[PDB]
């Protein structure tokens, strides 16, 4: 019966492939051949943030595009005032092995996690004057790779045990569990409307999940190796993914197939992070070779380079108002570019 | 004819000046300060000062020999700083050697108990000693002056040269018995090259300049070669102590 | 969270005295401290300030020279040493806390007070409307004035509001002239451009009778106003 | 065998969905990327006065 | 200039001072990564000395602070999080000598660890434990069961030397690494001193790197 089931699955997959190909009327490049190229953009570093000892792994922008939070493997989670370069808070972590951080939309909480397999929530606006641990979520069975807030009371977490979770903060229980992946889940991104989310999980595939219903809706299997980053397109109808094979790809939820791939012959290093601009025309990708690249999401050509760091760029982020882009690195410095 | 020595000296001076300046900038603005970098930075500053002063001092030689030099204050100020930089370079080399043999012999104390400020304190103290010795040297240069200068220079030589030699022989010995590494011969060669340079460029300048004070004569063709051998050292040091 | 002060009493002129302010319930080491004065029947008047880490000890002109302010962090105490006391130093003294960082709300918590009696280029704030009859359920509006514009280049506006109820210590309502404090109802509001400000209360109810004070925090000599009083 | 039926059901559910043609997805992406062009400081630099960095 | 941003600057400078003070203490402790086969003497080494994600443990010796991280609990592709321990000063390793079935997997994992891109210099440490159990087992059953190529005498010393060679020969780039070796015992606590010697040699090499000699 196992052979029969595998044959049925293969036939269904062939049917899916045929249906997807039937829709491939034209390529995005051919349609976009007429638009004017963005030319060349040369951004510059305006601020440098100093104070971390070890390599910095993650960072997140505030919803006001003024404050930001950075997490370093030396056991420190710092909050920076970007405009003036001051430091507001310096939370010491219980576990030094932090692999992610997040900033709540309202600015009242900050979440972190790592190899401890626990997601910790910190309250910033207490009456006592010191940041305290508000809640600890301890249901996973693997390292936490990413986490994002939906509101002040719900959080989505991705772990290396091949499953994702939706948690109710106040009660401290797993409200929902998402399963179906084969490898470890690395990256996570929430839709602008906040009803769906995607993830790529070290099996060369990305999945679309419904937050309220708790089932997998679509699967995309274009890449060749482990996907490390993911980010929604501003309108919420497409998303870009970077993998260890040194190439990026753009997928569309409604067409259900790969649209375009960004690669070059001189790049043989993987991508660690990706991000879009406010208008979505520029795709910024951090690479393993100590510099970040700025691609045209429509023309598939390299528009710019950022080469301020001296080690592996691990985290990249754009502000909500699109004024500046912040990049961290293993050299323990954060550069804000504009 | 201007001796060829002065020509080669003017050729080698700018390259050393530029190299030492580049090293200074790199250490000051691009590298996370650690105890050895303080010593290297101070040595580079002293080398820059010495090199600039000797460059100006050969220019003035060409001028008095060919063009002109009617200035009084500037040339004296240049020479004072020339001898200042030479002495500081010597003392800082002797300090670095002792600080890389204490590091090897007593590792746990070096990594767990060493004060964070010791390097700066020692560098400042050596700068002060150099200034004091240079002033005492300038104030006098007749027999009493020669006596005091000879005593001072002989004391400095006899105190600092054996210290460097002893430290650099202990270091190589203790990195020979327990060096399980097979490619460690490279460090051995580097250490031996350091000693050869220090001896060959720390004997001539001071010793000949003392006998110059006492005699005014001899140095058939030695003094010029001595000055060249002393300026080569300043250029060489950045490579030996940083790049290698 | 609480602060209690002690050390007051009766002192002959030309003597000396020492007050104490003990904090509990919060991180003392992370807060700067302030001393404030209140004459028997007049308004408030700033006295002395000390910052966290003891790096800024600004004083007031009326007492600069014969006063001293110092703090003990491990013991969680604040002190004030006064010498050569005069007849003009008879008043009630309040201990206040303030924390300064982006988005903070300084002057949030005040003490209880301690009474002291002695036997026998600045910004000017005006509160000309010293009396206002009011009736429950009706809106009221208070006004304030300044000498020079309080707006700063960085978009801020340093004007504060405080309420003193009958026989009670003051409390914070609105910081920086637009932001509501924590715990106060949502019917309080405040607005106004540089050199003129106005507080607004809608659906006035009991527990709002008292004296309303203004305050500036743009420069060193911090200055209060005469105060406006509401009566039934 | 336990996972086989679930996988087949999951694949069948994924099979039957409406899917528009790519010429529409590309057109929508281009339209959105062009409509909000002037709201992107990075794409088009801003005067140093407005720039808060 | 700064209306009340002066207080914010003071707070930021105090935060900087505290961060630097803590960093000056964090750089004085030596980190060790503890690996080994499941059910092996991984915690046996820790238990002998006076010592679910990570099981970080700490102890002290000769005025030196030791951290040890047991990452065996993690069940995932090591390729993605193994780079976190690039700065450790040792890769302390354990292998059972009894069991006999845990051996092949052990060789594969040891070979993977040695030839890892990140641990190209970090000195590996090797601990053979359960020595008495192996001494009895080889006598009871020949060691050739899992070693077809085995041809030496069925003697404890011969077999021990054979397996030691079979373990140290996985290392390929012998020029950089400084793999040690030591036969652990059920008693006579010495292992801490063995890890002390290794770390004191690593410290000397680190000091040479800091100075510039190499
Ligand atoms: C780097 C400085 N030295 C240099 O360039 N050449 S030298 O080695 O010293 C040299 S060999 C030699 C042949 C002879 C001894 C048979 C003569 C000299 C020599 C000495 C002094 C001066 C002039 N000088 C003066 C000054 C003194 C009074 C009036 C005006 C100038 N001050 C100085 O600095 C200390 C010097 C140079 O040494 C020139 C040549």
């Amino acid at each position: 019966e196992l052979d029969q089931l595998r044959q049925e699955a293969e036939q269904l997959k062939n049917q899916i492939r045929d249906a997807r190909k039937a829709c491939a009327d034209a390529t995005l490049s051919q349609i976009t051949n007429n638009i004017d190229p963005v030319g060349r953009i040369q951004m510059r570093t305006r601020r440098t943030l100093r104070g971390h000892l070890a390599k910095i792994y993650a960072m997140h922008w505030g919803t006001d595009s003024r404050l930001l939070v950075s997490a370093s493997q030396d056991g420190k989670l710092i909050i920076w005032d970007s405009y003036t370069t001051n430091k507001v808070h310096a939370i010491p972590l219980r576990s030094s092995w932090v692999m992610t951080c997040a900033y709540a939309p309202s600015g009242n909480y900050v979440a972190c996690g790592g190899l401890d397999n626990i997601c910790s929530i910190y309250n910033l606006k207490t009456r006592e004057g010191n940041v305290r641990v508000s809640r600890e979520l301890a249901g996973h069975t693997g390292y936490l790779s990413c986490c994002r807030f939906l509101d002040d009371n719900q959080i989505v977490t991705s772990s290396g045990d091949t499953t994702c979770a939706l948690w109710d903060i106040e009660t401290g229980q797993q409200t929902t569990t998402f399963t179906g992946h084969t490898g470890d889940v690395m990256s996570l991104s929430l839709a602008p409307d906040t009803r769906l989310f995607v993830s790529g999980a070290c099996d060369a595939s990305a999945k679309l999940w419904d937050v309220r219903e708790g089932m997998c809706r679509q699967t995309f299997t274009g890449h060749e190796s482990d996907i490390n980053a993911i980010c929604f397109f501003p309108n919420g109808n497409a998303f870009a993914t970077g993998s260890d094979d040194a190439t990026c790809r753009l997928f569309d939820l409604r067409a259900d197939q790969e649209l375009m791939t960004y690669s070059h012959d001189n790049i043989i290093c993987g991508i660690t992070s990706v991000s879009f601009s406010k208008s979505g025309r520029l795709l910024l990708a951090g690479y393993d070779d100590f510099n970040c690249n700025v691609w045209d999401a429509l023309k598939a050509d390299r528009a710019g380079v950022l080469a301020g760091h001296d080690n592996r760029v691990s985290c990249l982020g754009v502000t909500d108002d699109g004024m500046a882009v912040a990049t961290g690195s293993w050299d323990s410095f954060l550069k804000i570019w504009n | 004819q201007i001796p060829i020595v002065h020509w080669v000296i003017m050729s080698i001076s700018p390259v050393g000046f530029v190299e030492n300046g580049i090293l200074l900038w790199f250490l000051c603005f691009r590298m996370r300060r650690n105890p050895f970098t303080v010593y290297i930075t101070h040595l580079s500053i002293a080398d820059i000062s010495l090199l600039f002063c000797i460059f100006i001092l050969s220019i003035d030689y060409a001028l008095d020999y060919e063009l002109s030099s009617g200035h009084y204050y500037t040339i004296v100020t240049l020479s004072v700083t020339f001898l200042f930089g030479y002495n500081t370079g010597l003392y800082l080399l002797t300090a670095i050697s002792v600080e890389r043999c204490l590091s090897v012999l007593y590792p746990i104390w070096y990594r767990c108990h060493r004060p964070k400020y010791q390097s700066a304190l020692v560098c400042a103290l050596l700068w002060a000693l150099s200034c004091l010795v240079t002033t005492m040297e300038y104030v006098m240069c007749r027999n009493d002056c020669r006596a005091v200068i000879i005593f001072i220079a002989i004391l400095s030589f006899l105190v600092f040269t054996p210290l460097m030699l002893v430290s650099s022989t202990i270091l190589v010995v203790k990195i020979r018995k327990n060096t399980w590494a097979s490619h460690s011969s490279k460090l051995y060669i580097v250490i031996m090259v350091t000693i050869i340079i220090f001896l060959i460029f720390a004997m001539p300048m001071r010793l000949l300049y003392l006998l110059y004070y006492e005699y005014w004569s001899t140095f058939g063709n030695l003094h010029h070669i001595s000055l060249l051998f002393s300026t080569i050292n300043s250029s060489a040091n950045p490579f030996i102590y940083f790049f290698v | 969270v609480q602060l209690v002060e002690s050390g007051g009493g009766l002192v002959q002129p030309g003597g000396s005295r020492k007050l104490s302010c003990s904090a509990s319930g919060f991180a003392f080491s992370s807060f700067g401290m302030h001393w404030v004065r209140q004459a028997p029947e007049k308004g408030l008047e700033w006295v002395a300030y000390i910052s966290s880490g003891s790096g800024t000890i600004y004083y007031a002109d009326t007492v600069k020279g014969r006063f001293t302010i110092s703090r003990d962090d491990p013991k969680n105490t604040l002190f004030l040493q006064m010498t050569s006391l005069r007849s003009e130093d008879t008043a009630m003294y309040y201990c206040v806390r303030s924390i300064y960082y982006y988005g903070s709300s300084p002057f949030d918590f005040w003490g209880q007070g301690t009474t002291l009696t002695v036997s026998s280029s600045d910004i000017v704030m005006t509160q000309a409307t010293s009396s206002v009859p009011v009736t429950p359920g009706e809106s009221v509006s208070i006004s304030c004035r300044s000498s020079k514009s309080l707006l700063h280049s960085n978009g801020n506006t340093y004007l504060y509001w405080f309420l003193q109820r009958p026989g009670q210590s003051p409390q914070l309502l609105i910081y920086r002239m637009s932001n509501l404090a924590s715990g106060v109802p949502d019917r309080f509001s405040g607005s106004g451009s540089g050199t003129a400000f106005t507080l607004t209360i809608s659906r006035l109810e009991a527990e709002d009778v008292g004296v309303y004070y203004c305050m500036q925090h743009l420069e060193y000599p911090l200055t209060f106003g005469a105060g406006t009083k509401l009566e039934l | 065998i336990a996972q086989a039926r679930k996988l087949v059901e999951q694949l069948k559910m994924e099979a039957n969905i409406d899917r528009i043609k790519v010429s529409k997805a590309a057109a929508d992406l281009m339209a959105y990327c062009e409509a909000h062009a002037k709201e992107d400081p990075l794409l088009t630099p801003v005067p140093a006065s407005e720039n808060p960095f | 200039l700064s209306a009340e941003d002066k207080a914010a600057v003071e707070r930021s400078k105090m935060i900087d001072r505290n961060l630097r003070e803590d960093g000056e203490k964090a750089a004085r402790e030596v980190k060790l990564l503890l690996l080994g086969a499941d059910n092996s003497g991984k915690s046996t080494i820790v238990k002998q000395m006076k010592i679910t994600g990570i099981v970080e443990t700490h102890f002290t010796f000769k005025d030196l602070h030791f951290k040890m991280f047991d990452v065996g609990g993690q069940r995932s592709e090591r390729k993605k999080w193994i780079h976190c321990f690039e700065d450790v000063a040792a890769i302390i390793f354990c292998v059972d000598l009894s069991d006999y079935n845990r051996m092949h997997e052990s060789m594969k994992l040891f070979d993977s660890i040695c030839n890892n891109k990140w641990f190209t210099d970090t000195s590996i440490i090797l601990f053979l434990n359960k020595k008495d159990l192996f001494e009895e087992k080889i006598k009871k059953s020949p060691l050739t069961i899992c070693y077809q190529e085995y041809a030496g005498s069925n003697t404890y010393e011969e077999a021990a030397a054979y397996i030691q060679c079979q373990f140290e020969d996985l290392n390929k780039r012998k020029d950089t690494k400084e793999i040690y070796t030591h036969f652990t015992c059920a008693t006579d606590t010495k292992n801490a001193q063995f890890i002390f010697d290794a770390v004191t040699d690593v410290i000397i090499k680190n000091n040479l790197k800091d100075c510039g000699l190499f």
